[PDB]
């Protein structure tokens, strides 16, 4: 998916609000499975999903993604913090639509999460910010 | 559904439109914080 | 020890037969001593049937014994008691759990004790008014039963319930002695309006009829 | 009203209370069939055979005069599904109508008929469970009796093909001895 | 089961000979009890030469 | 114009939307079925809602 | 008429008591 | 019926400050961290 | 006992005897134990049980 | 030459559905649920999916 | 449970100083009665399970 | 009959005795506590 929609470029701007839309939907559906998924394919669609200017979109990301870092499932919320991370590398710190003050603190107690891929985009996004 | 925390606290918010009700007994009715 | 034991005689004066296995307290009366008018009833009724004759000779009445009650209550007061951190939906699961352990178990012989029924409401009613603790009220308007009684698929608790069943009353001074029959019934719990509450009982299959549907079920099969 | 009737009835323990339950209800007098039907069904379409629903039916005849004819028809009405139902809820019924009929609430039975010409293998089972529990009661020698008053006729018999199949059948059965007679009359 | 054992009790009594028959005077007992203290009282050497006739 | 406004503002707000998000999380609430049955716009979906409406 | 039936009180026993005389009876 | 503010938050003070409650899940309290 | 278990070549059930002499030929009649606790069934010709009374 | 075996003995389609020992369902608990067997609805129950599109079984099919 | 302990310590040690309460006489009664019995049944003692065991 | 047994009568001179007439001063050896622990434990 990745390669064919950076492939069409802007040309596939009339497509996005299916695709969030879906994205979305699915970012609910039955937990384990595709919420992970899901989330990998925000953090690869990110810079489609900026350069083509849609704002209203950006909130969605960045607050509906915001909610889930209270999710117990490690392999999921790796994913979530692997997303938020790609939304970083887009938009710049001072437009964050969660600004960091609410964000980074919101961070900080999920170090203890002991399984994988949490540690590592955790710890990766802090290391974004922090720098 | 999700397939001495929050379960109970969970339980409140489904029932809560009944539970809360503008009709009741006896009650001093609150508003939230903010 | 004379004490622990129990002895029953069966003489020309005495037709009852008592004993007590298991859980069950067990009456017999057989149609050869006075049965007087001969009746069906509730499946509390077992028909002890002579294997030669194919006829029905006697009558055993089933009883659920002191004891096992005594044990049952324990079991509830040790649900309450035990908790008091943890989650209603915990309880609920507590309570099903001890409840169809009563039910599964005894069945038929639950329907012919009035002491069993009045515990098990009493009880239905502590453990919710307990979860009603849970929150703070205890105003009955906050928790029709809908909250306790939808299966928790929907959000409720799923909460097994036998005690919204009619219990029968009638004439101590009477019932005390002669086994009169029912001229009353007492409201075992509340109803928001008129509606209905499923029983237990209803839905499991008595312990004589799965035992005659066994023996057909083994003999077809061979 | 079909389903308060359900819910009255699973509500209840023992079986006076249902119909407590539904007397004091007080729902329409006329539907005193369809309701009892309701219960025949209710049961019967209910998995295996529970003492409790049978009960009701008969009670819910003594009361008024009419549940008991309410009842006799529902019995007839079989005749159209003897065939058509499948086999386990004959396994329900032939002793199902066995207590309504040890207990007294027999010769309604004569409808009832044995022959190759038409009778249905469900029906075959039907009746043939239906005596292997009223025998179990009764013991084979007070039904000696009620059938020696009987004068069942489609069931006992010209027709000496059916005197074969009657008495044949009922060595299949098993019982097969109140076919005593018959076997004489064959001779 | 245990309750089908109460029920094999039952009809068990119920098919003896002659059971309920008071005709001539007969009389029927039935009797309850424990072993009060069993465990308690097991004796170990005992028990030792009772398991060597077993196993 | 106000109609339409309304119609689609509860279908769009993001801030309804983070409100509605809040309380699945709360409730733990997560659907089965992806894709959603045929939503759309369409406006069948309001036009059962709590109005009694007929088709003629 | 209280006859002999019917709790002491409904004070412990997890219902309201109430007493209505069996509709069907005989 | 009159209407009294609530004003009284339930955020627990120590998980708002550390981001840590001893309590753990355990809590009586709202966890929401650092808002103003 | 060895009534009741019968002969270990054709042994008995639960309650049943080989024959019906077997079941007259004593006064115990059923004998249940069910871990530690004890059932036990007795039928008693008049003569045996006045025997017993005045023991 | 057959393959005979005395007798018949059952068939297979069943003859290995449940699972096997697993034990009846833990001490007695009070924490473990499982009182009903199945779910209440069909919607998880139905299908893995429950739309799925396409005409290939439709226009092979058709004819 | 202290109590029961104690008194349990008690029973122990008093089970020591008083020697065996089945006396012998009994004791001999039992096991010869066991033998008989399991002698009348036929019943083969259990052996030791060995290495190779296909259950 | 029971021409048959181990045993001739235990049960001959055993008439009760006294131990609940004797009071005594000694918590784990009264009378009463001996019931009191017969009956709860097990
Ligand atoms: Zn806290």
């Amino acid at each position: 998916f990745g390669t064919v929609v950076n492939a069409l470029g802007k040309r596939v701007k009339p497509y996005l609000p299916q695709i969030c839309g879906t994205v979305l939907w699915r970012l609910n559906n039955k937990s384990a499975k595709v919420r992970q998924q899901a989330a990998d394919l925000i953090s690869r669609t990110a810079v489609v999903m900026k350069t083509c200017q849609e704002e209203k979109l950006m909130g969605h990301l960045g607050v509906v993604l915001y909610e889930y870092l209270g999710e117990e499932y490690p392999e999921v919320l790796g994913s979530i913090l692997g997303a938020l991370k790609a939304i970083v590398n887009v938009i710049g710190m001072h437009k964050m639509t969660p600004p960091i003050k609410d964000l980074l603190p919101r961070l900080t107690p999920i170090l203890k999460n002991r399984h994988e891929k949490v540690q590592e985009n955790c710890i990766d996004l802090v290391g974004r910010i922090a720098d | 559904w999700e397939k001495n925390q929050i379960p109970n606290r969970r339980f409140t918010l489904w029932w809560s439109p009944t539970i809360n009700r503008a009709n009741v007994y006896v009650g001093f009715q609150v508003q939230l914080d903010l | 020890q004379w004490e622990n034991s129990f002895v029953s005689v069966y003489s020309k004066d005495n037709p009852n037969l008592l004993f007590n296995m298991c859980g069950f307290e067990c009456r017999i009366l057989p149609k050869c001593r006075t049965s007087y008018e001969e009746f069906t009833h509730k499946d509390g009724v077992w028909n002890l049937q002579n294997e030669v004759t194919k006829e029905r000779t006697a009558q055993c009445f089933l009883r659920v014994d002191d004891e096992s009650m005594q044990r049952f209550h324990n079991r509830v007061r040790q649900i309450l008691m035990a908790s008091g951190s943890t989650t209603f939906t915990k309880i609920v699961n507590k309570w099903n759990t001890a409840l169809i352990g009563l039910m599964t178990y005894f069945r038929e012989a639950v329907v012919n004790t009035q002491e069993l029924l009045d515990l098990l409401v009493k009880c239905e009613n502590k453990i919710q008014t307990r979860i009603k603790i849970g929150l703070n009220s205890k105003m009955p308007s906050r928790f029709p039963p809908v909250v306790f009684y939808t299966p928790k698929e929907l959000g409720g608790l799923g909460m097994l319930s036998m005690g919204h069943v009619l219990i029968p009353q009638s004439d101590l001074r009477w019932s005390k002695q002669t086994d009169v029959g029912i001229t009353h019934f007492r409201s075992g719990m509340s109803h928001e309006e008129d509606q209905l509450i499923p029983n237990l009982y209803r839905y499991i299959q008595p312990w004589e009829s799965e035992f005659i549907d066994s023996q057909r079920v083994w003999a077809e099969y061979a | 009203f079909r389903r308060t009737i359900y819910l009255a009835i699973q509500s209840s323990l023992d079986f006076e209370e249902c119909a407590h339950k539904l007397l004091k209800m007080e729902f329409p007098e006329s539907q005193t069939k369809e309701l009892c039907n309701m219960i025949l069904d209710c049961c019967a379409q209910q998995r295996t055979y529970e003492k409790f629903f049978g009960l009701l039916a008969g009670r819910f005849c003594m009361l008024k005069k009419e549940y008991m004819e309410s009842f006799e028809g529902i019995f007839k009405e079989q005749y159209d599904t003897i065939h058509r139902l499948e086999t386990n809820k004959l396994r329900n019924v032939a002793k199902m109508f066995a207590h309504l009929l040890y207990t007294d609430s027999w010769s309604v039975l004569e409808c009832i008929k044995l022959s190759e010409e038409t009778t249905t293998s469900s029906s075959r089972i039907f009746v043939k469970i239906f005596f292997q529990e009223l025998c179990e009661y009764m013991g084979l020698p007070k039904l000696n009796a009620r059938l020696k008053d009987e004068t069942l006729q489609p069931f006992f018999e010209d027709n000496p093909r059916n005197t074969r199949f009657a008495i044949n059948f009922f060595t299949s059965i098993g019982l097969g001895g109140l076919t005593d007679e018959l076997r004489e009359h064959l001779k | 089961p245990p309750p089908l054992l109460v029920y094999k009790w039952c009809q068990g009594i119920n098919n003896l000979q002659d059971v309920w028959e008071t005709s001539e005077g007969e009389c029927n007992v039935m009797l309850e009890s424990r072993f009060e203290k069993m465990y308690e009282k097991i004796d170990l050497t005992l028990l030792n030469r009772l398991l060597r006739l077993i196993v | 114009l106000i109609q339409q406004a309304m119609a689609k503002i509860m279908k769009a707000n993001p801030a309804l939307y983070v409100l509605r998000e809040r309380i699945r999380k709360g409730l733990q609430l997560y659907s089965s079925e992806p894709t959603e049955p045929y939503l759309s716009s369409q406006n069948y979906g309001e036009l059962f809602s709590n109005q009694i409406i007929w088709f003629v | 008429m209280y006859n002999g039936i019917g709790l002491p009180t409904p004070r412990g026993s997890g219902t309201n008591g109430y007493v209505q005389r069996n509709l069907s009876l005989v | 019926a009159t209407v009294r503010w609530d004003y009284q938050p339930d955020i627990c003070k120590d998980y708002k400050e550390t981001g840590f409650c001893g309590f753990g899940d355990s809590c009586k309290f709202l966890h929401d961290r650092s808002d103003y | 006992a060895s009534e009741m278990a019968g002969p270990p070549q054709m042994p008995n059930d639960f309650l049943s005897f080989q024959d019906i002499a077997t079941e007259a030929a004593h006064p115990i009649r059923l004998f249940c134990r069910y871990i530690d606790r004890i059932h036990i069934f007795f039928r008693f010709t008049a003569d045996e049980a006045r025997d017993l009374i005045q023991r | 030459n057959p393959r005979t075996s005395n007798e018949v003995q059952y068939d297979q389609r069943l003859f290995n559905q449940s699972k096997g020992m697993d034990s009846g369902f833990a001490g007695g608990e009070d924490e473990i649920y499982n009182v009903y067997d199945q779910a209440w609805r069909g919607g998880k129950d139905m299908a893995q999916s429950i739309y799925r599109p396409s005409k290939n079984l439709d226009k092979d099919m058709y004819g | 449970t202290r109590l029961y302990l104690k008194a349990e310590q008690e029973r122990q040690h008093n089970y020591l100083k008083d020697g065996p309460y089945i006396t012998a006489e009994e004791a001999v009664a039992v096991y010869t009665t066991t033998v008989h019995w399991l002698e009348s049944r036929r019943f083969s003692p259990i052996p030791f399970p060995p290495l190779s065991y296909k259950h | 009959w029971d021409d048959d047994v181990v045993f001739k009568n235990c049960a001959k001179g055993v008439d009760d005795q006294k131990k609940d007439k004797r009071f005594v001063n000694d918590t784990l050896r009264s009378e009463f506590h001996k019931k009191f622990m017969e009956k709860y434990i097990k």
